[PDB]
């Protein structure tokens, strides 16, 4: 287990986790593979709080279980479930988080192309460039609503177009330590 | 486009129209029917070439009715998207420029239109003009724009007009 | 779907034919004609008398015979339907030109030969 895989999983788990799952990580950092039923009395978590955070966890792959079932002393069958750390699973898993955000990125460029800004007052609904010549009068003269008969404005759409602009410069700061643990990661 | 192309139209014809001339009435009626309407499909249609063939009349059970299916050449104009046509300004306005492109129409928004073109309202015709004078857009010129899209309603289509391309405009 | 520049049209405009402005002046000359006979019959709408101002405005060609000899020219050269009527059209002076309004020509035929087509035209277009 190189420590470079240790790092870029904690990395993560903090940054968009809770303080619960981030614990739970930190036992099987130490211990290769960890009982659940270890694992709840160290954290002192609730059965059913425990399960939502691992379910969560295997539902994003970070993690693995395998069940054993032995005989207990006094003949009871016993269920354990044995939770431990994929590594190559997981990084996939990262890196399919990232590209979505990457390409989603890329998606909103072209979003901003293709918003509607020109919206009717009254009915409050927003239609696109394109829309508005079909709703125009020539007897008025300008922009109209059908539904309304109302004039339409196109100067409220503008100012939220500016606030997407800022989180793209901002997005690729914050993740530069993910994307050089990923490089790091590759052997 | 000009476009010489195959129609298909069905007629219905009144009772009353039967007996003698009833193929003529059919002719006829055609022209009256298809010319001076407007389809999405086939854009708006000038005026009927010929007739190539008139099917069989098939009587509608308890209407009375017969459909006769025509097929006739016309020749129609469709506006392209991506497509450079020679347009004839109609009215010219701040909002926007009107244009008339045969039985279409056209309009050209402000947006569209270059940065250095200025509404000139002073002027008694209204008219675009740049500082220097080089080019001047007024009424009934011959412009020529590129058809950003194309929009069919109520059996009338009009496309926006866009002078960014080069070659285009007054030339 | 359908796109001029990218020669993409829809299974309807295949084998359609493509009539330039003074071939389509002729048949609605001749619709005209047909008009004034048989008195009393449906007068055309005002859609016919816009589209025959407007072909008849830009009308390359005021001789049949020089139209049939155009068509004929351009018959031998390979060109497509389409890009034929654009060409008789148009009539772009350089071929420079007509390569920037059809993007789809480039490559078609070679730039010197490309002008000559260009010219001969020019030859029969008649100058009033
Ligand atoms: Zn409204």
């Amino acid at each position: 287990v190189p420590a470079a895989l240790k790092r870029l999983a904690k990395y993560v788990i903090r940054g968009f986790y809770g303080i619960e799952h981030a614990l739970a990580l930190d036992i099987l950092i130490r211990n290769s593979c960890v009982k659940e039923e270890d694992m709840l009395e160290l954290l002192k978590f609730d059965r059913k709080q425990l399960r939502s955070v691992l379910n969560n966890l295997k539902g994003d792959k970070f993690i693995k279980c395998r069940m054993r079932v032995e005989t207990a002393a006094d003949g009871k069958t016993t269920r354990h479930n044995y939770y431990f750390i994929n590594y190559r699973t997981l990084v996939n898993v990262v890196k399919y988080k990232l590209d979505h955000m990457r390409r989603r990125i890329e998606t909103d460029e072209r979003d901003s192309t293709n918003r509607a800004s020109f919206k009717c007052p009254v009915c409050s609904s927003t239609f696109t460039d394109l829309e508005a010549n079909q709703l125009f009068d020539p007897m008025t003269g300008t922009f109209r609503c059908t539904f309304c008969h109302t004039e339409v404005e196109e100067d409220e759409s503008a100012m939220p177009k500016k606030d997407a602009r800022t989180l793209l410069a901002r997005f690729n700061e914050q993740i530069e330590p993910i994307y050089a643990l990923l490089r790091e990661t590759e052997d | 486009m000009f476009y010489h192309i195959s129609l298909e139209h069905e007629i219905l014809l009144h009772p009353r129209y039967f007996g003698p001339n009833l193929l003529n009435t059919v002719k006829q009626k055609l022209f009256t029917e298809v010319e001076g309407t407007c389809t999405g499909k086939y854009g708006f249609v000038i005026a009927v070439t010929t007739i190539d063939n008139i099917g069989a009349g098939v009587i509608q059970p308890g209407r009375g009715f017969v459909l006769y299916p025509v097929k006739y050449k016309a020749i129609v104009f469709r506006p392209f998207k991506g497509e450079v046509v020679d347009a004839v300004v109609t009215q010219v306005n701040k909002v926007g420029l009107f244009t008339e492109i045969g039985p279409m129409s056209c309009f050209i928004s402000r947006h569209s239109i270059p940065s250095e073109m200025e509404f000139d309202p002073n002027s008694n015709p209204p008219c675009y003009k740049t500082m220097d004078e080089d080019i001047v857009i007024q009424q009934d010129d011959e412009i020529r724009l590129k058809i950003v899209g194309t929009r069919v309603d109520k059996n009338d289509i009009f496309a926006i007009g866009s002078l960014m391309d080069d070659y285009l405009g007054l030339v | 779907e359908e796109d001029a520049s990218q020669l993409i049209f829809p299974k309807e405009f295949e084998t359609a034919e493509t009539l330039l402005n003074s071939e389509v002046h002729m048949l609605l000359e001749h619709r005209k004609q047909q008009n004034e006979s048989a008195e009393d019959e449906q007068e055309l709408s005002e859609v016919f008398m816009k589209t025959l101002n407007y072909t008849a405005r830009f009308s390359r060609f005021k001789n049949r015979e020089t139209i049939a000899s155009v068509r004929s020219l351009l018959l031998q050269k390979k060109l497509h339907k389409f890009e034929l009527a654009c060409l008789a059209n148009l009539c772009p002076e350089t071929a420079e030109e007509s390569k920037a309004l059809i993007p789809s020509l480039e490559g078609r035929f070679e730039d010197e030969e490309l002008q000559q087509i260009l010219d001969d035209i020019q030859t029969k277009r008649s100058f009033q």
